[PDB]
Parts: structure tokens; sequence; C-alpha cells
């Protein structure tokens, strides 16, 4: 089964919509429980004009890049323009990038960014404190897994997502050229190994979360357990 | 004051869990993490979910964590509405005479025509007077039969004799050939039996029996079960009325058509031709023969002694059944199919073997009840449930029939109850295709079907030419 | 495959922790962890006779299923009260 | 307390009273967890079942009746928390009553169900 | 009546009647090949 490939990003211009040009990373941790967590980062096709915005995993609106990163810990703006644009003595990026940069001139730190993204969420937190640790939470696991997941990844995380909107800038301003769907270099072939590993890890954890069920009704009680009559083999065969 | 909160719980485990989490609020009354609840509700009827009692949702949510029972109401909770609140802790809680009939729900004497032998004061049950369906238990390692108890006294097992009562295999009560046992209330059909309620229908005629509105006749526009809110169309009135079910009769000027809903007549049809108190007469259609039926809707003779229907002894040969009631005497339809007249006690009443059994024309065991068509003999084409049996002989009832009161007599006979080379291997000796060897699929007195072995193809040769190995 | 991503799949699952409803008066758990994979040949008879190998023409034949058994030894450690841990291990389950 | 609460599903009665639900063996232990002083049903059986219902309808777990909209409804704000009845059928013997009275304690019905 | 069957691994002709599991008396093989007919079979050389 052909797919595209993951962790790499593609910068597309789809023909008729909002933002012309959209830069897509779908992204997996070495085979872990999670699916492709993508993420786009798209610049809007037209005051002002070209705005930056990230739509983001179990995030319902797009979400302006720097409040991205403000968010992720990044207080200051060079700082930020230092993961985008490497080269300060080109001002025909400065010229594109600053119009998102004034989109969010009322985000200073980090956690008034953590509650914008968090009002946007899927689930939104009734109190301030909730939005903060929710949104934090998908920065540190649905956005760019594959980029690491520890305690301190926001550097990296940052440098890649900097380095995307670097992408989408060359992509906009005709540095680069749009990458194409149908290259089979942008494709991976999911074989029987592959695709028995998607489904025994999905068929694993249902078994675990029916040994759980059968722990629970037994120690709700408290007498004692069998794992040999928790373990449901029927299930994974 | 606080409100009441819906907790999906497991299904028959509601009262445990409101034991479990008053455990809960006991144990945990003095510590640092108080369940801030006031009370839980497991109703008993109400089977699902409980109720929480709390001024706030985050209350209930911190209260019944750790709680498994409750584990899909867990994420959400429901108030219950102000108004309704009452509505929780809201609790709720004719037709059977002495000497009247019953029918049996349950076991082999279901659907049975049963005498109230005795009405219990206590409303339990009520003694059932039947007729046995039993094998005396001689075929347990069928059809209803008068207790014999020297037969039960013989065969033995689970008996005990008190003269003419008799206890058998399960506390089974009989006395006198027939049961007496009791049998529970629920457990028997009260209404409609026939060996309060209501029933009208848009279109009828009714009248009103009672009030400032009686002898108003009219239609039946709509129907509700008790109140019928009966909207009549009454003559001369365009409006619509309402009256409940017991205010009403079904009147009936003589001469319209009628249908007997409900009794031993019911399902027979006939105009009426005279209208008394309750009283209605009527002719039916298919027999002159005359019906007096109740207005919401006797059958026995002067005398109590014989009824119309039933089966009589001519003389020491003869039977047959009574087909029309006079003052002195009886029209019979004898077993030959002719009517005779006969003085009431010239005959006597025979004892109907509800149990017989029989063969119809292609030997299919025929019964008393069964709907047989006639296929042969003066009565060919016509249809019938048999209502008894003797010998070579079946009387059958159709209410289409108006002769005898749609009785009539059949044979039960004229009842019934509504090659050789094929597969053989043959050698073609003769022809074209002679040496084959095949197997016969069709045959004829002239040509047959050969399968042939080597060919994919199927061929048609003269038997003359085919030689059997 | 069947060499190190069912290892990876099986070993990466978290150790399941589990309490009893909070209280039980006015709760201890244990962890319960596996890892080390084992997966044998395929092996066919049941409770008829002693398990033998199955051929795939067999199988064929048979319209049954060429599978093989694949094993796990779980540790079980589990606390109560007094500060006293004991791990039960079972192999081959 | 606890020794309030029932143990098991088995054979709970509620009180003709008070409404009070236990077990058998808690009413045989213990007697009434409210008005036992008034009653008397500790160390006689008899007096359970003179005193206690074998028919009831509905539970409610209640467990501050201070501040207990239904403990405003059903009357039972004054008590102790424990397990209540909604619907008691029963009822006590003329002498019971009489002595209650005697004593000031007027017997008033715990059944507020709604017979047809 | 006698349906005599043939074992696929010893290939051992064994008597089974009916209604018994598919067993071969020796070496426990489970798949039985029934045997070649006794009719008449006529084939055209064509
Ligand atoms: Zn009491």
């Amino acid at each position: 089964q052909e797919k595209m490939a993951t962790n790499t990003v593609y910068v597309f211009a789809k023909k008729d919509s909002k933002y012309a040009y959209t830069g897509e990373c779908r992204s997996c941790l070495e085979n872990s429980s999670r699916p492709t967590s993508t993420i786009w980062v798209s610049m809007l096709a037209r005051a002002i004009g070209q705005r930056i915005v990230a739509t983001l995993p179990y995030i319902k609106q797009e979400v302006p890049i720097i409040i991205v990163f403000r968010a992720l810990g990044f207080v200051s703006d060079r700082d930020i323009l230092e993961h985008i644009i490497y080269d300060f003595e080109d001002p025909e990026m400065m010229e594109m990038v600053k119009p998102s940069l004034d989109e969010a001139f009322v985000i200073q730190e980090q956690n008034v960014a953590l509650n914008f993204i968090g009002s946007r969420g899927a689930k939104p937190g009734v109190t301030k404190e909730k939005r903060i640790k929710y949104a934090k939470e998908v920065l540190q696991k649905e956005m760019l897994p594959h980029v690491g997941v520890s305690d301190f990844c926001e550097t990296k995380k940052a440098y890649f997502l900097g380095y995307m909107v670097h992408r989408l800038l060359l992509a906009a301003l005709g540095r680069r050229e749009l990458d194409d769907r149908d290259h089979y270099g942008n494709k991976r072939l999911d074989l029987a190994g592959p695709l028995l590993a998607f489904l025994f890890r999905g068929m694993f954890k249902n078994l675990l979360k029916e040994v759980r069920i059968y722990a629970q009704k037994f120690i709700d009680r408290g007498k004692d357990f069998n794992l040999e009559l928790a373990i449901k083999t029927r299930i994974i065969s | 004051d606080p409100n009441l909160w819906t907790v999906k719980c497991k299904i028959g485990e509601e009262r445990a869990t409101a034991i479990s989490l008053m455990r809960k609020f006991i144990a945990y009354q003095f510590t640092d993490t108080p369940l801030q609840i006031k009370s839980v509700v497991a109703p008993e009827h109400v089977k699902g979910y409980i109720y929480v009692e709390a001024y706030k949702q985050t209350h209930v949510k911190q209260a019944i964590e750790g709680v498994g029972n409750l584990r899909l109401g867990y994420w959400n909770q429901q108030m219950v509405p102000i108004k309704e609140m009452t509505d929780v802790l809201k609790v709720v809680k004719a037709n059977l005479k002495p000497k009247s009939w019953v029918r049996l729900k349950r076991g082999i004497y279901k659907d049975d025509i049963a005498q109230v032998d005795y009405v219990e004061p206590s409303q339990n049950t009520i003694s059932l007077k039947m007729i046995p369906r039993i094998d005396y238990d001689r075929i347990k390692a069928p059809p209803q039969r008068l207790f014999d108890a020297e037969k039960i006294r013989s065969l033995g097992g689970d008996v005990a004799s008190d003269g003419d009562f008799l206890i058998f295999e399960g506390n089974r009560y009989s006395r006198k050939g027939f049961l007496f046992k009791s049998f529970a209330m629920s457990a028997v059909i009260t209404e409609g039996v026939k060996p309060r309620e209501h029933n009208f229908q848009p279109g009828d005629n009714v009248e009103v029996c009672e009030g400032e509105l009686i002898n108003l006749q009219g239609k039946i526009l709509s129907v509700d079960g008790n109140k019928i809110t009966i909207m009549p169309k009454h003559e001369d009135l365009k409006d619509m009325l309402e009256f409940p079910a017991q205010e009403l009769r079904k009147y009936f000027k003589m001469g319209d058509h009628v249908k007997v809903i409900a009794g031993r007549f019911e399902g027979d049809t006939g105009l009426i031709v005279r209208v008394e108190e309750n009283f209605v007469i009527l002719f039916s259609d298919l027999t002159m023969h005359e019906l007096k039926v109740l207005p919401r809707d006797s059958g026995v003779d002067v005398g109590g002694q014989h009824e119309w229907g039933e089966l009589v002894q001519l003389d020491p040969q003869t039977v047959g059944v009574i087909v029309r009631l006079e003052r002195e005497t009886f029209q019979v339809l004898n077993m030959y199919g002719k009517v005779v007249t006969v003085r009431h006690q010239a005959v006597t009443r025979k004892k109907d073997n509800r149990f017989a059994v029989a063969l119809d024309s292609e030997q299919n065991n025929i019964h008393v009840k069964d709907i047989v068509k006639v296929i042969d003999g003066p009565h060919s084409g016509r249809e019938g449930e048999i209502r008894h049996l003797f010998r070579s002989f079946a009387f059958l009832h159709c209410k289409k029939l108006v002769e005898n009161g749609g009785m009539f007599v059949c044979k039960t006979r004229h009842l019934v109850l509504a090659n050789e080379l094929i597969g053989q291997t043959v050698r073609i000796s003769q022809g074209p295709y002679k040496g084959y060897i095949g197997v016969v699929k069709d045959a004829t007195e002239s040509t047959a079907r050969v399968e042939l072995h080597s060919t994919c193809q199927t061929i048609s040769v003269d038997r003359q030419r085919l030689t059997t190995v | 495959f069947i060499q190190m991503s069912v290892q990876r799949i099986v070993e990466d699952a978290p150790p399941i922790d589990l309490q009893a409803e909070a209280q039980h008066a006015s709760p201890p758990r244990y962890l319960l962890k596996f890892e080390q994979i084992y997966l044998s040949k395929p092996t066919h008879w049941e409770r008829d006779g002693a398990p033998s190998p199955m051929m795939p023409n067999e199988a064929r034949l048979r319209n049954l299923t060429y599978s093989a058994p694949l094993y796990v030894d779980i540790t079980k450690t589990v606390i109560k009260e007094g500060e006293e841990q004991l791990q039960t291990q079972h192999q081959k389950t | 307390a606890l020794e309030t609460v029932p143990k098991d599903l088995r054979h709970l009665r509620a009180c003709l009273l008070c409404s009070l639900v236990k077990t058998i063996d808690q009413f045989e232990y213990d007697g009434c967890d409210n008005c036992d002083a008034y009653l008397q049903m500790k160390g006689n059986r008899e007096m359970v079942y003179d005193c206690t219902s074998s028919s009831f309808d509905g539970i409610i777990a209640m467990m501050s009746p201070e501040d207990s909209w239904v403990s405003k409804w059903q009357r039972v704000s004054n008590f102790k928390p424990g397990v209540y009845a909604v619907s008691v059928t029963g009822r006590l013997p003329q002498g019971i009553v009489r002595e209650l009275k005697s004593r000031g304690v007027a017997y008033k019905s715990r059944d507020t169900a709604i017979k047809t | 009546q006698p349906m005599i069957y043939i074992c696929g691994e010893c290939h051992t002709e064994n008597e089974i009647k009916s209604r018994d599991p598919i067993r071969c008396r020796e070496c426990g093989y489970r798949i039985m090949y029934k045997k070649r007919t006794k009719r008449l079979v006529v084939f055209d050389a064509r």
C-alpha cells in the first residue's frame, strides 16, 4: 500500500482556497501508537496581506506561527526570526515575514500564547491554567513527534518549525519549486511488515485495555486476580 | 435547594451503587477529601441509572470518582429539571366469577375451557374444573378424556385416592372424572372465553343510555379506550359530542345487518327483526334459525338438559346432532345426513369424545376443531370445522351453510385437511455411438437420454440400442 | 516485523497500575510489566494428541490457519502494605 | 456511622416509623438507629417484624439531611444520615401508636404512595 | 459398506465405518483420500 512519505516537508499550492501556499509535514515517531499527526504551515492568498498561519492537530482554528513560537517559549522576536530566516541580509524574506509579525504584537510572553492556543483547542479549558496545560500537552506530544517528545525538546521543535516556515517562504518567493505529489520519492510502501505492525499494535492495545478491565473487576473487591484468566488470547489471533 | 443529576449506572446494580456511595461517604467524612454531595437516589423500578443531589455538577464528578459502576456517567452529567424533581420520588401501585369459564394461559391445559369452581377470597388463585389431558403415566417414560381413577390406580406412580377425590403427578387434584385445581388469576384469561370491556369502532350507530343527552343516536367518528369521547354525529346534529363508553350502547333499528362480535354465536351474521329492552333477536343469514343476544354483542333448550349442536344417541346404532330446538321436540341431523324430529326424551345425551382421531382421504390424522375441505360425496366443494367424530362419520359446521344451523355430515374419507432404466450404466450397442458407456438420465417408452462418460455431452438414443452392464 | 517490530510494540506499551475504588472504610496497586517476547514454530493439535507442527499443505487441505503461537513472559509486581514488594514472573505466557 | 449501613442485599427491611432500611441482622443487633428509645426493638425479633416493613419502594442514601430538599419533601431533615425508604407499606398496631402518642410522638405514615 | 480409505501420509488402506473420527490407525495422520471407483469408465481417445 502506497502512502505519502512521513517526517518530510511538502510545500503545495492548492488552486481555489483562502490561502495560496501550504506546507505540510505528516509526522510519525519510530512506529509509535499515535497516528500520522499532520501539521500544515500555510500562507494566505490576499491592507497588510500575506499572513502566515499554521493549522495544528487537535486545534479547531489556524494559529499564526509567531504565536506558536511564543507559546513554544521564545519571548523575543529576533530569536524567533533566527529560526526562520537564516541570513538577516536578505530583506525580501523580511518583507514577507513582517506581515505575520505585526499580526501578533499583542502576545509578548509564553503563557498568553498558551492561553490563545488553548482557547482554539478542541477541548477548551474553563480556566486559564487548564488551557495552559492542554496547549502545553499539544505542543509537547501532538506537534512534530518525530523530532522528539521529551522534557526539553522546545529548541529542536522550534528549529524544525522555523525550517518549515522557511521552506514555505522559499516556495512563496520562488527561490525553490513546489514539491510533486506523484514523485515516488515522496511515497512509501507499506508491505506485510509495516501493515501487520500497524494492525497488531492496535489489537495489542485492545488486549491490554481488557486485561485492565478484568484486573479492575477483581481488584474492586480486592480478593485476588489471575493473569491467565485476564489474558484474552482470542483477540489478537 | 440542591438539584438532582442523572448518572448512568450498571443495569441491575443500582441499589448496590447507593450502598457503596454511602459507605464511601462515611469512610471519608472526616478526611480532607469530603463528598460534598447531599443524597443518592436509586429507585425501585427505574433501571439503568441513579441520581445525585448536589448544587454543582463538579461536586457530582468529584464524588463519583473511583466508582467503576458509574463510569459511563463520569464525563457528563444531566440535571433532572426543577418541575420534574417530585416525579423522582413519586411511587405508583370485574371479569371473573364463580361458575364462569376461563382459559389457562400455559401448560398442556393451555387454551382449554375451564369452569371456575371456586374463587379464592385472597384473590391469588381460582380453583378450576377441567377435563384432563393425561396418558396416565403409561406413554410418558393428547385430547381431553374423563379421569379414570381406576386406570391411574392400575398404572400406579404418584397416585393417592381419597374416594372420588384423587391426588396425582405433581399435586394434580381430580374429583368425579373432572379436575379441580387452583391456578393463578394472572395465569388465566378472564374475558372473551364464552364457552368490563368496551368495543366501539368508527361508523357504528350508538345510542345514549343516560343523561340529558339520552336517546340520541348517531354514528361514531372516533374512539378512545375508556371515556371514548365518542364523537358521535347524532341525527340532525352537525356537532360532535363526547361520551364515555359507560354512557353508550350499540343501538340498531330492525332490518340492518349485524355481526355477532363475541359469544357462543360469534362470527354469525343476520338482520335484527325485533329489539327488546336489552334483548335483541335476529335471524342468521346461513340459516333462519333464531338468535337472541345482548346489545353489546341462551343456546339451551327448555329443561336445561340439552343444547343446540350436541351429540345424541337416537337408537342403539344411530347418533345425531341437535340442529333445531322446538317446544316438545328436537330436529336432529343423523349420521346418515337425514334430519329427523324426536321428542326431547326420545334421545339420550352422548358423551362427546373431544380427543377422537380419524384419517382423512390422504391418510392425515384429523381431530376435532380441524378445518377440512370436502372432496367427494354430496358436500364436495364445501369446507367445514370438525365438531364431532363417530366411527366412519364426521359432523362438521360451516357458518355460510344456512341449512340445519350450519351442521352437515361427511365420511372421513371424503375429507382433506385444509423408470427402471434411470441411473443404470448402459452401453450403446447399435448405431453411430456404438461402444460408449454412459448413465441414463431420463428414459421413456421409446428413447432415453444417456450421459456419456467420455464426451462432455448428454445424448438421447433408442432403448433398443442400449445394453446394460 | 516478526523479529523486531513485534518486540518493540510489545515492549513500548506502558505498564498498567490499578487501584481500588479509592477507599473501603473511613488503596495500593501493582505494575504488571512484561517484555522479552517469544515466538514458536507453527503447531497443530488441541487436547486430542501431543501437539505437532503444521504442514502448510495440511493447512491448505484442512482449511486451517497456518499460524504460529507467540509467547511473552510477564512480571507482575504488587505492593499492598508494610513496604514488602513481591514480584512473580510467569514465563511463556 | 457504618453500623447503620446494611451489609448485604438479602432481607432488607424498612422501618415503619422513620423508614430506615437495614438488614434483619442489624435490626436484631442494633434496633433502630434513630428512634429505638421510643420503639425498643433491640433484643426482640417479633418487635422488629411488628415494627419494620417487608415492602418498600425506592431508597435514598441521605448523607446531609440538614441541606437537602429531598429531606424536606420526605420529612427526614431532623434525623440522622443513613439509608431511607421512599415508600413504605405497613402500619404499627394500635398499642404501639397509642404508647408513642402517650410519649408525645404522633405516628405519621411513611406510605407516601399514590394508591390509584 | 467397507468404504476403504487412503492415508495421506503413510498411504495405508485402513477400514473406517460411518460416523467415526478421521484417524489413521498408525501415524495418527488426519487427512484421508477415498479410493478409485470400481465402475466402468469409457474414454474416447479424442
Ligand atoms: Zn425507625
